[PDB]
């Protein structure tokens, strides 16, 4: 998060630190549907935003339908709609890789759907994505909106730190492990492979 | 148009005859609910 | 009802944020940062 | 060239009219019966 500039805006990066603050999971609203007790018939509609497509795209500001095309009351139907999740956590450099007596750096990242509730505060954590300005930095009247929208979270184990240490366990290793056992001095040669 | 249709696997028309049924015919193992009824109109029951 | 004059005339502005109806429809018309939802000068069509 | 401010902005209409470049986009500026092509009050995006 120091070394991140404004010549790497637009480019795919990894970044390094710390976890240390998640903001509650909440539903977003995708298409939503209705009916109308006048004619049967049920209509829909869609909605989306910037954060969703990589590249620009022109704006559809739609609206939330109550009216039928006659004039007909829509009753809301919340079990046919669809709702997509939704949660931003912040990043900063881990405290051991930080210059001493300086004041830290940050970064904010945006998860949807899956990558939604992946960690917690205060881990170590590798992310990867896209550096993505936004919006108009005042010239429609400090400067541009800068985030990342991630696609990688990964989790990494530092000594003194809550998130666990696994491997992935090879059938090769499995036979070493278990070939070992056998042997009546396992608790000796162990023993003594302690420091 | 501006806001399409879209159809699906339901019918309310049909579902209400199968509750006006449900209860006026009710008898669990005079009728159940109607009795309920019954001392609702009475002013004796609230939910 | 009234074809005397020879006037009823299309509205000039949007009557979406005038009829601020549905709980939803106000939070559909915000957004985009930080703006005000401007439809434009004359937006209806027949 | 001159970030020493704190400045340029975004145009406030459409440059489409001001530069009457080639003979066929003065023609499609005009059409929908009678009318003139209004953009809008501020339509850049970036």
């Amino acid at each position: 998060p120091r070394t991140l500039t404004a010549q790497h805006l637009n480019k795919l990066v990894s970044v390094e630190g710390i976890v240390t603050k998640t903001s509650l999971v909440r539903p977003k609203l995708i298409r939503s549907v209705h009916y109308a007790a006048k004619t049967g018939r049920f209509h829909y509609r869609d909605y989306t935003d910037a954060t969703t497509t990589l590249t620009t795209r022109i704006p559809t500001p739609a609206i939330y339908p109550t009216e039928d095309t006659e004039g007909n009351k829509l009753t809301t139907e919340y079990g046919y709609s669809t709702f997509i999740d939704h949660q931003r956590i912040t990043v900063q450099e881990m405290p051991e890789m930080a210059p001493a007596g300086q004041l830290p750096r940050s970064i904010d990242v945006i998860l949807d759907d899956d990558l939604v509730d992946k960690t917690k505060p205060g881990d170590r954590v590798n992310v990867v994505g896209v550096f993505k300005s936004l919006g108009a930095g005042g010239m429609n009247q400090i400067g541009f909106k800068t985030l990342i929208l991630g696609n990688t979270v990964y989790p990494l184990h530092a000594r003194s730190t809550g998130v666990a240490a696994r491997q992935m366990l090879t059938d090769f290793d499995i036979r070493n492990i278990n070939k070992l056992s056998k042997k009546k001095d396992i608790f000796d040669i162990l023993s003594q492979s302690l420091a | 148009a501006a806001l399409p249709s879209i159809q699906l696997p339901v019918d309310y028309n049909n579902l209400f005859n199968e509750i006006t049924d449900f209860l006026v015919t009710f008898k669990q193992d005079g009728p159940k609910y109607m009795a309920m009824l019954q001392k609702v109109a009475n002013r004796e029951l609230n939910s | 009802n009234n074809f005397n004059s020879i006037t009823v005339s299309l509205p000039r502005s949007c009557l979406s944020t005038i009829e601020s109806e549905s709980s939803m429809a106000n939070e559909s018309n915000i957004g985009d940062e930080s703006t005000k939802k401007n439809c434009g000068p004359d937006p209806y069509i027949i």
